[PDB]
């Protein structure tokens, strides 16, 4: 296909998918359903004022000025009678108007008069706007614009916009629906159908888009549906004005009589087109995937898991570094990137500013731990490292890195966590304060969003510990300032935390899509609910006494489990700070201290297989004793002793 | 965020910082000369206020507290599983909106799945007016959902399981698949709520989660609290909390309830709860005493408790929740709900086999339930009929596809463990073996998973009747004739249900093999002195001779004082086993070791822990136990030797 | 690999993904069959009771009747999933326990 077409295509998937599309319907589609068109009631004018009938005659103003001079002839009833007459059928509606459903569009713009485009919403909730009062009992956000005059309200004549000085008082009859369409048109973007490429409205729109500036429009698109092919001189004519031309003719080819083939071709292209990515060769891959990754290269480190999330569960993730295909039918990028990874020879076939990018990803994708795919696994080793001062322990370091002054935003936020975790409760609101304050400036924003919400956790703990702890063994310091206590208060009101995510910039909610489960308990249900099943199955093997000569699957629990802290403490969150983390961790070392103590002892391990190998064995380090130390309490050592 | 409702059926003031309204409206409601102080518009409308407050639980503040009830119901038809009311609902005419709703919801629960997508479509495409979205918004997602559940089937259904009839019938065609398909081409749910008026945006705030895709994640995480090791109850919070999520998502018949994460969420939350149960327990009686505690779990469970684990429990998380949680020792609730529960579903089973116009999805997803209902149906005291009832179902017509002849020999011996056998179901599988033994009439041969066969059901009614006599078998076997030998086979494999002439009748119809055949399944119960001359030569001959194990059954025979010969002692030479089981005084325990204790059954165990080489054994186990912690060697010690 | 192999306790036995051609006594040769063990300590038997554990042999699926137990003549160990000769282990294992049957398909608890 044309590379154009193709760019246009993929704009106009990319718009249709944030949810930025507004079809203009024209006149022919609603004809598609055999609408009988506006030269008949022309031609019958014209016979019931003269007599006779004369298709030479017929040029563009005539069909304004029959009815004009009807009306003014003959009167108002003789009106509304021809088009009560001719315009009470009922017709089935059309598959293009699926098809154009189907795409989601936010806005619905159309000049006919009719209810098929209506009727054809199969449940989905459309304001209709037709008349003046309409636009003020608004009682969606979506708007199916009738610019014309809808028959609604009656089929008398002066609802609809037909005769010629309808068309001249247009603007101060219909000031409202005016402004409304321009708009509409200036925010959204929007795609043409079923017009001709002189018809009225598309003139007088391109008279108007010329008063604006030569920047500041997106510029339409114009479906094109005519049996001759579009000339050169032409469509750079128009293109030149302000459109962006798409031929139906040109693209599958029919006959002269024929129209429903072209309109549905297009469509079915756009539809098809709107789930595949063009992906053709290895600059494609590298670029959709830089795209696709680049905004988490702000965070330190992410968890394997919620990358499954990121790719729209295109590859499922394993913990131990394998992805295995999950819902691609596509190109299959992971294939040809791990390829590219494997061959250094093919990495010379990629233009710099590629191979730049390809070396981010694969160094990315090293500190995240991704290996490989699952058939060409073999053994994997995986090593455990924090670089997290505040999760050592090692007290004076981060007091004589919190005594100076820090140089960026980021080390403020470290600067943050780390008074946090000493106690000054009210030096890090202070200072959360000034991040938040000193962020105007942001590519990002999720430095922004993460302090919110850091504070806020902050803000909730202060209270607990005012509120609770003051009679559970006190007896009283409870310190902080009086106006204080009520500054957070009034502060902090209005501030909810579920509709946090719901009020930032479009393409946040795009981009860094995970960290919305950071806002609430769910970063943890879908692992936990994971740690319950292995649970039960690890102790019903404990019950039943088999032993598995292969590899445990107390690994997968373990892994999950360091991921978990690395995302929590490497990113420098106070989340760590809630009693349902200790909770979960102190179940999952439970857990694995039980295995390993139930896989010390064995009977026929020595006799016999011990010839062949001994991969069998447990060992706790530092992380593990840091982690006990952490996250139990005495009780539950005592019991795990006993056990 | 005003006010904090406590599941219990509380309120409290948590962020209000204007008046009090709930606390003026609790003081209308508690007194009567509050009222007649205002409208009669605002006079109905706190009587309205009042009756929606009953029917939704809402008490009174925490200060005028003390004995909530808190007692749970749940009216919604389907959850009782009356299949018959809902068949006859159906096909009664619909007056309203809500009444095709909920005739919706039941042909999604029947497996119509059809006739319910075509309905919440015509529901949808009739009412958009007013601000009832309340039903439409609902009625969208659970199109929404049964479209899901209709593709997953499919990939599920037609993918793998050809063991079904044909290819599975495809219960959809393939043109409402297109139709599907076509209709649901891009239909994104995430941006349902938005695009429906402000008003209702406001309004019907709190049915926006219905949406998501998750919405259990809030009481899966609180499920942690329950692991806590240390010394209202927590129990009591989870519990009612289970309960009002169980009642919102039945009552309003919503179809999520049909899902994994509904199920792995039940599931989740009875084992944890039962499990904290029996861990109190059992640090109660460690601690504070044996007997002083009663030895007897608090945690009672009753007809609801029984159904969710009915419904949502698969085989093996009963499996689990028996071996590491007892339930014996846990007390029932009302045994004559369940009971009706319990014959309610044995009817829908018996109609489900007889009228032959079976439904692949409803079959499926019923026959989960009915076999977890019929496993955890032995804690349970039942009544003579339905114990008839549930063998007649269980035994008949339980098709053979899902239930082979040893699972349902467990069942029917897990069933009376605590219910015993009245003449009613001994009678009722006399005749389901004489039906068998009519079947075996060949190219046919019956197929089981744990090795058992029907030769049990006889031995456990010999263990349970030992005078009974099968006269259907006698007339059966009078008229047997050597050209068919199966039956006669099938016939010695059911030897003591026979009586006398037929015994006699049956040993004119049959070297060492012959006879190691006899004795494996035991027609030769007796040890004549043909058989033990010759044992004696084939004896002689290993020896003159000098490796399968084949002679030690002989030792062991011998040890079980049913061979009455004095040659044994000269046959010694090769196996200690041998020279163990006969002469043991003599016997050298160096050779001696613990890998065929592991084999002896309850009898042979019982006879060797009485007899006097009971030091070699104890210093044996103890040596075993010292080096290798091993379940088995530990339990029989204690068990046998103890 | 060896990670099938799946050891108990109360029986003491291997369960692997592997198949047997056995050769029975007096040159009778068999196709590929398999074992299957179930265990059941509550068995109320008769005047024969010396075993827990009831072992069953099927050639093809199907149930193979038992009159000579004399299969003492090896076999060729088909490993059925990823189909190698794990013979040589096959007998370096059985040469090293007590049990008549060392592999078994799977083992079925009914207690």
């Amino acid at each position: 296909l044309d590379n154009n077409v193709v760019e246009c295509i993929k704009e106009i998937t990319e718009s249709s998918r944030n949810g930025k599309l507004v079809f203009f319907v024209g006149a022919g589609v609603s004809t598609l359903s055999d609408y009988p068109q506006w030269w008949r009631l022309v031609d019958k004018y014209h016979e019931e004022l003269y007599g006779s009938p004369k298709k030479g005659n017929y040029s563009s103003d005539e069909y304004l000025r029959i009815p004009q001079i009807f009306y003014n002839v003959k009167g108002e009833m003789a009106f509304d009678g021809i088009l009560k007459d001719f315009f009470q059928v009922d017709k089935p509606t059309n598959p293009i108007h699926d098809k154009i459903l189907a795409m989601n569009p936010a806005h619905v713009i159309t000049t006919n008069y009719d209810n098929l485009i209506d009727t054809a919403c199969r449940g989905k909730y459309f304001s209709v706007i037709s008349a003046e009062e309409d636009v003020a009992n608004a009682t969606s956000s979506r708007y199916l614009l009738k610019v014309h005059g809808d028959f609604r309200k009656g089929f008398k004549g002066e609802n609809v916009v037909l005769k010629e000085d309808d068309y001249l008082n247009y603007d101060q009859n219909y000031p409202l629906i005016s402004n409304l369409m321009k708009t509409i048109i200036a925010t959204h973007t929007i795609v043409f159908i079923g017009y001709g490429l002189g018809d009225y409205n598309i003139n007088m729109l391109l008279n108007w888009v010329r008063k604006l500036q030569k920047d500041s429009f997106h510029k339409p698109f114009f479906i094109r549906t005519d049996p001759s092919p579009i000339e050169n001189e032409t469509l750079i004519y128009y293109e030149n004005k302000g459109l962006r031309i798409i031929d139906a003719a040109s693209l599958i080819d029919s006959n002269e009589y024929d129209y429903l083939e072209r309109y549905s071709a297009v469509m079915d292209l756009l539809i098809e087109s709107q789930e595949n990515k063009f992906i053709t060769k290895d600059d494609e891959v590298i670029d959709y995937i830089y795209g696709k990754i680049s905004p988490l290269f702000a965070l330190q480190y992410i968890r394997k898991i919620d990358l499954k999330h990121v790719f729209e569960y295109d590859y499922h993730f394993e913990v131990n570094g394998t992805v295995v295909r999950h819902k691609n039918k596509g190109f299959g990028y992971m294939e040809r990137f791990f390829e590219l990874k494997e061959s250094c020879d093919e990495r010379s076939k990629l233009s710099k500013k590629q191979y730049e990018r390809f070396n981010a990803l694969f160094n990315f994708f090293e500190k995240n731990g991704v290996i490989c795919m699952a058939k060409d696994a073999g053994t994997l080793n995986t090593s455990i490292e924090i670089n997290s001062l505040a999760y050592h322990g090692k007290y004076d370091v981060m007091k004589k890195f919190i005594e100076e002054q820090s140089v960026s935003i980021e080390d403020d936020y470290k600067k943050a966590f780390f008074l946090a975790c000493l106690g000054r409760w009210e030096e890090s609101y202070d200072l959360y304060s000034n991040i938040i304050l000193n962020s105007i400036d942001e590519s990002n924003g999720c430095v922004y969003y993460l302090s919110q919400i850091n504070r806020y956790r902050i803000y909730q703990s202060i209270t607990q510990a005012v509120t609770q702890f003051n009679g559970l063994g006190l007896l009283h310091y409870k310190p902080f300032t009086d106006e204080f206590l009520a500054r957070i208060e009034r502060e902090m009101t209005n501030f909810n935390i579920d509709d946090l995510f719901n009020g930032m910039p479009f393409e946040f909610q795009k981009k860094y899509k995970i960290l919305e489960f950071l806002s609430d308990n769910q970063f943890l249900y879908d692992d936990t609910v994971k740690l319950f099943e292995l649970t039960n199955k690890v102790r019903s093997e404990m019950s039943e006494g088999s032993y598995s000569f292969g590899m445990s699957s107390d690994i997968v629990v373990l892994l999950r489990l360091y991921d978990n802290l690395r995302f929590l403490y490497e990113n420098c969150l106070w989340s760590v700070s809630f009693h349902e983390f200790h909770q979960y961790i102190r179940n999952s070392m439970s857990l694995l201290i039980e295995k390993a103590e139930y896989e010390r002892t064995r009977d026929i391990d020595e006799l016999g297989f011990s010839f062949f190998g001994k991969k069998s064995g447990f060992f706790m380090e530092y992380y593990d004793f840091v982690n006990i130390s952490r996250h139990f309490k005495i009780d539950d050592i005592k019991n795990l002793e006993r056990s | 965020y005003d006010y904090h409702f406590e599941v219990n059926g509380t309120v409290v003031r948590h962020k209000n910082k204007g008046f009090g309204y709930m606390e003026r409206f609790f003081e209308l409601k508690e007194s009567c000369d509050e009222r007649s102080k205002l409208s009669k518009k605002q006079y109905e409308r706190f009587n309205a206020l009042f009756n929606f407050f009953e029917k939704n639980g809402v008490i009174c503040m925490a200060k005028d507290a003390g004995t909530l009830n808190t007692s749970i119901e749940i009216n919604s038809l389907a959850y009782h599983g009356k299949y018959d009311v809902m068949k006859k609902f159906i096909e009664e005419q619909s007056v309203s909106i809500e009444d095709d709703y909920k005739k919706a919801f039941f042909l999604a629960c029947l497996g119509r799945w059809e006739e319910s997508y075509d309905l919440y479509s015509n529901i949808i495409l009739n009412s958009i007016d007013e601000s009832n979205g309340c039903v439409y918004y609902l009625s969208q997602i659970n199109r929404y959902r049964i479209y899901q559940s209709i593709t997953q089937a499919v990939t599920q259904f037609n993918g793998l399981g050809l063991l079904t009839f044909g290819r599975h019938y495809k219960p959809f065609t393939d043109e409402f698949l297109a139709r599907i398909e076509r209709e649901m081409t891009n239909f994104n749910i995430d941006d349902l709520f938005n695009g429906m008026p402000f008003e209702f945006q406001k309004k019907y705030k709190i049915l926006e989660f219905l949406s998501d895709n998750q919405f259990l994640y809030d009481d899966t995480v609180k499920l942690f609290e329950l692991t806590n090791k240390v010394r209202m109850s927590s129990d009591i919070v989870v519990l009612l909390r289970l309960y009002d999520n169980l009642r919102f998502l039945y009552e309003n018949c919503l179809w999520s309830v049909s899902f994994h994460e509904f199920h792995q969420y039940i599931r989740n939350s009875m084992s944890l709860l039962i499990e904290k149960a029996e861990y109190e327990r059992t640090r109660d009686i460690d601690e504070l005493g044996f007997s002083f505690f009663g030895k007897k779990s608090g945690f009672f469970m009753e007809y609801y408790d029984f159904v969710n684990i009915s419904r949502h429990f698969k085989i093996d998380d009963i499996k689990n929740l028996e071996r590491s949680c007892s339930i014996d020792k846990i007390r029932f609730g009302e045994q004559e709900k369940i009971e009706e529960y319990l014959v309610g579903i044995a009817e829908e089973i018996t109609k489900q086999f007889s009228a032959n116009g079976m439904n692949v999805v409803f079959y499926t997803q019923f026959i989960s339930e009915a076999k977890a209902a019929l496993y955890f149906a032995k804690y349970v005291k039942l009544s003579e009929e339905g114990l008839g009832k549930i063998v007649k179902a269980l035994l008949f017509y339980f098709p053979e596809r899902d239930l082979d002849i040893g699972k349902r020999y467990v069942w029917l011996e897990r069933l009376t463990k605590c219910n015993e056998l009245p003449k009613s179901i001994i009678s009722i599988i006399d005749d389901f073996l004489v039906l068998q033994a009519e079947k075996h009439i060949q190219n046919y041969s019956e197929v089981s998973s744990n090795g058992l066969y029907s030769r049990d059901y006889g031995a456990l009614i010999k263990h349970f009747e030992k005078n009974f006599i099968s006269k259907r078998l006698s007339e059966i076997t009078l008229c047997l004739t050597q050209d068919k030998q199966k039956q006669i086979d099938f016939l010695f494999k059911l030897l003591p249900l026979l009586s006398t002439n037929a015994k006699s009748h049956l040993l004119s119809f049959k070297n060492i093999n012959d006879l190691m055949n006899g004795i494996r399944i035991g027609l030769i119960d007796e040890f004549t002195p043909e058989h033990e001359e010759l044992i004696i030569e084939y004896l002689e001959t290993r020896k003159v001779n000098y490796s399968n194990d084949y002679m030690s059954t002989f030792g062991i025979w011998y040890f079980l004082e049913e061979i009455n010969n004095s040659k044994m002692e000269e046959f010694i030479g090769m196996d200690d086993q041998y020279d163990f089981f006969v002469d043991p005084e003599n016997f050298d325990y160096k050779k001696f070791i613990p890998s065929w204790l592991k084999n002896y059954n309850d009898k042979l165990l019982g006879k060797i822990a009485g007899n006097k080489m009971k030091h070699h054994v104890i210093e044996v186990l103890k040596e075993r136990v010292k080096n290798s912690n091993d379940k088995r060697y530990l339990e029989i010690l204690m068990n046998y030797f103890i | 690999a060896t990670h099938d192999l799946v050891y108990h306790s109360k029986i003491n036995t291997f369960v692997w993904d592997v198949e047997f051609d056995i050769v029975l006594s007096d040159s009778k040769e068999l196709n590929k069959c398999y074992f299957v063990k179930c265990f059941n300590p509550y068995r109320i038997n008769g005047k024969c009771d010396f075993a827990v554990s009831s072992i069953d042999i099927f050639s093809e699926g199907k149930r193979l009747l038992i009159e000579n137990e004399f299969n003492f003549k090896i076999t060729k160990a088909v490993h059925v999933a990823t189909s190698k000769d794990v013979t040589e282990i096959v007998l370096h294992l059985s040469e090293r326990i007590s049990s008549p049957f060392p592999i078994v398909k799977e083992v079925v608890y009914l207690d």
